């Protein structure tokens, strides 16, 4: 009664079995911008169910010794069905988000994954090891796209933090014994009421392994952590001709 | 006459067959009604158990 549920949005639902409650960030659900906030001028499209409606992007391998991964919003869905297509057309965008992360196992298998919303997660370099060298990282490791990218150094969250500190931020475990999945929703999260699907990424999804993927030689080592998404509220504005960056 | 409370009390010979279901008109096929979002936990309707 709270280890079961139902996500429908749009011509999408999800079902699970073994929940752990849902966690809505900050404390408030998404909204669409108000016309006091709003700044631009020009009449916005919500094209509503079309792009409201869960998307499963991507699906890594949990292994005995994965580091862990990371996502960036809006960058995983700007090139996937009629959102990414609004998110191309479009200059101005908003939205909120239901992210829903999947990993099941059996009653022998054990590991614990950390699964957190961190907004503004502004990535850094090893400054070439003995930080003398002013790096930058790269574009495919800023906005890794769907296929998301894995954390060199999870202890510092790759932006000198310390990730023991990350569950300030909504987040939810996904312990083996006790749930196969995580449910967070997120309002749209910014200092401006739209921006840049392309040159802003909002927030990141992180999936990290706190405690170790365990079990015993002979049951399944394939162990799947699915990530499926929904936007939710989405609004565009400053139509023109599509753009890819 | 009856007296003792097992045959005055018991079910035996009762003829009306009773039904757990019954018939109503349906002249067309159902209609469907606007639906929204939801997002909830004990709701589970896509769930069966066959």
């Amino acid at each position: 009664s709270d280890r079961v549920a139902q996500l429908t949005i749009g011509n999408s639902t999800i079902t699970t079995q073994e929940a752990a409650n849902i966690i809505v960030g900050y404390g408030e659900w998404p909204s669409y911008c108000s016309d006091s906030d709003a700044t631009a001028v020009d009449k916005p499209t919500r094209p509503d169910v079309s792009v409201n409606r869960f998307y499963t992007l991507d699906t890594k391998l949990w292994e005995k010794s994965s580091k862990g991964w990371y996502w960036k919003f809006p960058d995983v869905l700007t090139e996937t069905g009629v959102f990414g297509q609004n998110a191309q057309f479009h200059y101005l965008y908003r939205s909120g988000f239901c992210i829903h992360v999947q990993c099941n196992a059996s009653k022998f298998h054990q590991g614990a994954l950390l699964v957190a919303v961190l907004p503004e997660y502004v990535i850094g370099t090893v400054a070439g090891g003995t930080g003398t060298e002013d790096t930058h990282p790269p574009y495919k490791q800023t906005q890794p796209g769907a296929d998301g990218f894995e954390l060199q150094h999870p202890y510092v969250l790759d932006a000198g933090i310390p990730i023991s500190q990350l569950t300030v931020c909504p987040h939810q475990w996904i312990n083996l014994r006790t749930n196969n999945c995580a449910t967070i929703i997120v309002p749209y999260i910014n200092a401006l009421p739209f921006d840049s699907a392309l040159n802003h990424c909002n927030f990141g999804l992180l999936v990290v392994p706190i405690s170790p993927l365990d079990y015993d030689q002979g049951a399944t080592p394939v162990i799947p952590i699915t990530i499926t998404l929904a936007p939710m509220c989405s609004e565009f504005a400053g139509l023109r001709q599509a753009v890819t960056q | 006459g009856d007296r003792v409370a097992d045959v005055i009390e018991s079910s035996i010979g009762d003829s009306v067959s009773r039904a757990l279901t019954h018939a109503l008109p349906a002249p067309t096929g159902q209609n469907t009604q606007v639906s929204s979002h939801r997002l909830d936990t004990g709701k589970v309707p896509a769930l069966q158990a066959a």
